[PDB]
RNA sequence: AAGCUCCUUCGACGAGUCGAGUAGUUUGGGAAUGCUGCUCAAAAUGGGAGGUAAAUUUCUUCUAAAGCUAAAUACCGGCCA
RNA sequence: UUGACCUCGGAUCAGGUAGGAGGACCCGCUGAACUUAAGCAUAUCAAUAAGCGGAGGAAAAGAAACCAACAGGGAUUGCC
């Protein structure tokens, strides 16, 4: 048995955590944090931008990984996260923002590296059909299979997924036990804090038909483009005013 | 904002009128050598890149090979009769081609070309 | 933006994205036979002949440093196996 | 310089486990130590700390080992107490 | 584009058996909340209430998870004699403790 | 077309032929002096594309420089010190270019192309007589060779703002307070 | 065709330790009867204690595979085997990177 | 000797160099801003940079590791005025 | 035996060349601290002063592995 799993029913899940070339130090810090919580996953270096998106499939086929967590950066400012089932499964593309990695000295919590977490999902994941696809992909990426020989024996942290806006809010908490007053659980945030807004869901590893479109996604470049157009608009307004003033001065 | 030693790098432009006379005399020297020729070279009309300035035109570096051929001016003779040539610029639109071709025909109408020897 | 009449532009000789020179491919193929192989390519050749295609790609990337470089080098050495079998 | 006990500083989870924490300003139950075995474990640590640095590797091992056997006897004794109380 | 038939078809292809009547909680360790978190968030810009809402959702899942795990017999509490690696290093948590000392010192020195 | 075959051979430095030749040649250079004249380029294709001609006035001097660091890192290159040392020995010559021939684990070997500016062949021939002008004295000492241009950062773009057109000159330009007559 | 998530005989995680103890120092557990915990929640006990005479013999004449390290799985010193020693000999001389 | 025009023929373009990892230094600039040392070490419808959620990494723009070049610019020194 | 080639040498051999000075401005290397601010440390002074090497009437740079996203610009240098 090459699965590194000792359990009655084997849920064999291997994850490939992969980063693109133009990631920032903050993006890399987020990737390192997620890799630590994933004992069945392995890190991967910068990925070529000029290549094809399904080249991630034979790359993951190379390492015997059936789940790909892909970090894609644009302009060295933006982060995009892909979750995929490597041969054929569905693929979802997110825009990641509001990143607060570990090593920020305002969390006060800690947990075992590789311990099996409690996955806290929201009621919204059970109703919307597209949120149900993301729920299964999250359960595979953060599963930490039961009998894995790299995990830890005792459970002390909970990973929570919430849907408040048209976004998914990811938080990680430590399960702290306190003796009851004549044991109850208190939670302390320990880990990465980031927001995911779903862009697209495609059947197929990194292609195929589109099964969901956001239709409300506001790109960070769209915000930038409007600012540039506003600056040009002001200049054109001043130029038009001068032309009208010269015409009326002649009159 | 004087946290560095600014006093040792302070440039005073007391030679502003002196340099202007020097520049005017240098322009006169070029006219002395190129007596009937103009002291400059004919340059094309180009559009500013940015959307802030794309509604305004200016002077470019030199004329494109395509618009030089449409005018009827050979490549190797253009720098010799006072026309600047730019081999890096592309036309990409008939509007830029027509504007500079017409500019060249206007230059040819006003030209007085002397026999070689 | 503005509406202008687009123009068709002549092909640039600076384009190297066309049919590459047949002579340089000849020189590369001839020289590779003459020179031989590097020690790290010998390891890849043994791995490919033994059938360890997965290990061949992983080792090549470690030596080269890019997925694309590992893929091209493994494809290049695969052709040498095919030709050497045909030559033998 | 002020004591961390005086300040209401939260306890932090580290390689040393926090364990089950007790609420502040409440009854932290007194866990009495009266068994000879329980006293032996505490005594071995105190003696080891006072002795400090020992140059011999074997003598250092024996000092650590006697604490281990003291812990094992205490754990065995407390286990037998639990079985007797649970059964009888 | 919202292809519900296609989305449910895609889910069926990669779905694992998570049904409680045949799959114990130790296998998946996933809890789906009964209430909606956004119903307890009136304004999303209110940071204090938003983070409190997320904490409450995770608190219930941890509470239900502990009850189910202890019924199944999977160990839950970390023993005091279990020293192992963490997600945050010793140096990181030493920095965290030091900053808490500094804030407390400043607050108490102000009163003095 | 022999030089095109040599270009491909020099690309495969770990091949059996090139590794063998580099092993034996490394031992031979080590038995010779640190700086000695080479009667002929060992990489004729590389020397040719760097400007070497088989005229009277062109010489090759090969040199080995100890590799490593001073944890401090020298801002110039090991190739820069190789050219500078050869120029001092041949004080009458002008350094044109240099190229790598061998490394070894203790040294690093380069061959330097030099041109004699006082030779009639060089002075009468264009394409090289520019080096006869006095503004090209000790180019390797001023960073005017290919290695110096790379070290100085003389490239165009937004990645070379601080160092193109001279790093120190740019700093002086940015830190000079200019006061006009009509302020 | 789907992927089989198994570890090939050349992965970094092909052989994983039973100690379930990370990169932390072994100074913890020094005064404890056990050394680490397995993945089932049960503590791994120290195997035994070697004779004092055997320790003196090892100090006087170091074993062939002596490294000075401590095995996290079993608190006894970690010793190289014959096949491993051949591998270090092969690499440090470079004569035979691989057999056959 | 030279410029062009046409074409049922051809059209060679720089390697211990890019690049990956790491250490020091530096910049407003971990898509490492640049440089240097060490380990490994390339390609040919290739390579570099950039744009882009727009459904795949499409599109835009250049051609590195060889070299020369006046002028506008600096000047407490040299010959003077 | 003789004679080529290669490589390495001798000569107060025939003809040349370099060193030193100057260094205001210029091209590189190397390289501080006082000082300023802040629990501390990084930072600041400064990629400066001192030190070393190399040019000229100017030097350096320079004819895109550039800027851009445009209806596009088109080597370098300098002023606003």
């Amino acid at each position: 048995d090459r699965s590194n799993i000792i359990a009655e029913r084997k849920n064999k899940q291997r994850v490939l955590v992969l980063s693109s070339r133009g990631v920032t130090y903050r993006h890399r810090h987020l990737l390192n944090d997620l890799a630590s919580m994933l004992p069945h996953g392995r890190k991967d270096a910068k990925f070529d931008t000029k290549s094809r998106l399904y080249e991630l499939c034979e790359l993951a086929e190379l390492y015997n990984c059936n789940n790909v967590l892909f970090f894609e950066a644009r302009k060295g400012k933006d982060l995009y996260m892909w979750f995929s089932k490597v041969p054929n499964g569905p693929t979802v593309k997110f825009y990641a923002q509001n990143l607060h990695t570990m090593e920020e000295l305002h969390f006060q919590g800690n947990c075992l590296k590789g311990s099996r977490p409690i996955l806290s999902f929201d009621a919204a994941f059970e109703q919307e059909p597209y949120l149900k696809v993301i729920k299964e992909l999250f359960l595979h990426t953060f599963g930490v299979p039961q009998g894995h020989k790299k995990s830890k024996p005792f459970i002390d942290h909970v990973l929570s997924f919430s849907v408040a806006d048209g976004k998914i809010w990811v938080r990680n908490y430590e399960i702290r036990e306190v003796e009851k007053v004549k044991t109850d659980i208190n939670l302390i945030e320990i880990g990465p804090r980031f927001v995911l807004t779903p862009i697209i869901i495609q059947e197929g590893s990194f292609g195929g038909p589109i099964l969901y479109e956001n239709k409300r996604f506001i790109s960070p470049n769209k915000i930038r483009a409007e600012l540039r157009k506003a600056k040009a608009a002001r200049h054109h307004a001043r130029m038009e005013q001068q032309r009208d003033l010269l015409a009326r001065k002649r009159q | 904002h004087f946290r560095k030693h600014w006093q040792r790098r302070v440039r005073c432009h007391f030679d502003q009128p002196g340099k202007k006379v020097t520049r005017r005399l240098a322009r006169r020297a070029k006219a002395a050598a190129l007596a009937p020729r103009p002291v400059d070279k004919l340059r094309p009309i180009v559009r500013c890149p940015t959307v802030k300035y794309n509604r305004r035109t200016r002077l470019g570096r030199g004329f494109t090979l395509e618009e030089l051929k449409a005018a009827g001016i050979p490549r190797l003779l253009a720098p010799t009769i006072g026309i600047a040539v730019d081999h890096r610029r592309k036309n990409l639109s008939e509007e830029s081609l027509a504007a500079n071709v017409q500019r060249l025909k206007d230059y040819k109408a006003r030209l007085i070309l002397f026999p070689r020897k | 933006g503005h509406k202008t009449t687009r123009r068709v532009l002549k092909e640039r000789p600076s384009r190297r994205k066309g049919a590459q020179s047949k002579r340089t491919q000849f020189v590369r193929s001839l020289i590779r036979e003459v020179a031989g192989l590097a020690p790290y390519e010998r390891r890849v050749i043994e791995l490919l002949r033994n059938g360890k295609d997965k290990r061949a790609r992983k080792f090549s990337k470690k030596k080269l440093g890019t997925f694309g470089r590992a893929k091209r080098k493994c494809e290049e050495l695969q052709r040498i196996i095919a030709e050497s079998r045909r030559a033998h | 310089v002020y004591s961390e006990k005086e300040l209401g500083i939260p306890q932090l989870n580290t390689v040393t486990p926090v364990g089950v924490t007790k609420p502040k300003g409440k009854k932290k139950g007194k866990v009495f130590v009266d068994d000879r075995e329980s006293m032996n474990t505490i005594l071995a640590m105190v003696e080891a700390e006072k002795q400090g640095q020992i140059e011999s590797k074997i003598m250092r091992a024996r000092q650590l080992e006697e604490i281990r056997e003291a812990r094992r006897i205490e754990a065995e004794k407390k286990e037998a107490e639990r079985k007797a109380l649970l059964e009888n | 584009i919202n292809n519900k038939e296609g989305l449910l078809t895609a889910l069926r292809r990669i779905q694992l058996d998570i049904n409680p009547k045949t799959t114990p909680f130790s296998f998946h360790q996933s809890v789906v909340a009964s209430k909606r978190t956004e119903d307890s968030i009136p304004q999303i810009e209110d940071d204090l209430q938003r983070e409190l809402a997320f904490m409450n959702q995770a608190l219930e899942a941890a509470r239900l998870g502990r009850s189910l795990l202890r019924k199944e017999g999977v160990p839950f509490t970390r023993p005091t004699d279990y020293f192992a690696e963490m997600v945050r290093t010793d140096a990181t948590m030493e920095k965290v403790k030091q900053k808490l000392i500094e804030e407390a010192t400043a607050k108490k020195a102000a009163a003095e | 077309g022999a030089l095109k075959y040599l270009e491909e051979l020099s690309k495969k430095k770990q091949s059996d032929v090139v590794r063998f030749l580099l092993r034996v040649r490394c031992w031979e250079y080590r038995q010779l002096n640190v700086i000695h004249r080479a009667s002929r380029p060992s990489r004729p294709d590389k020397a040719r594309r760097l400007g070497y001609k088989a005229k009277q006035g062109y010489v090759i001097y090969r040199v080995r420089v100890r590799r490593g660091g001073r944890q401090l890192k020298y801002q110039r290159s090991l190739r820069a010190t190789a050219e500078e040392r050869v120029g001092r020995r041949c004080s009458n010559l002008r350094v044109l270019n240099s190229y790598w021939v061998n490394q070894d684990s203790t040294y690093k070997y380069y061959e330097v192309i030099l041109v004699d500016p006082n030779h009639k062949a060089i002075r009468r021939d264009p394409r090289i007589n520019w080096i006869c002008n006095p503004v090209h004295k000790h180019r390797e000492c001023r960073g005017l060779t290919s290695t110096g241009k790379k070290s100085r950062g003389l490239n165009k773009g937004h990645r070379f703002n601080k160092t193109r057109a001279g790093r120190r000159k740019t700093w002086k330009r940015h830190n000079t307070l200019s006061l006009w007559r009509y302020r | 065709d789907e992927i089989d998530p198994v570890y090939d005989s050349d992965d970094t995680d092909y052989n994983v330790p039973v100690n379930t103890i990370g990169n932390i120092p072994l100074s913890f557990y020094d005064s404890y009867p056990h050394i680490g915990y397995d993945i089932n929640g049960k503590k791994i006990m120290r195997p035994a204690t070697g004779d004092a005479l055997q320790n003196l013999l090892d100090s006087i004449e170091v074993p062939e595979g002596w490294t000075g390290l401590t095995d996290p799985n079993t608190g006894k010193p970690l010793n190289l085997s014959r096949d491993e020693l051949e591998l270090i000999r092969k690499v440090q001389q470079g004569l035979i990177p691989d057999d056959v």
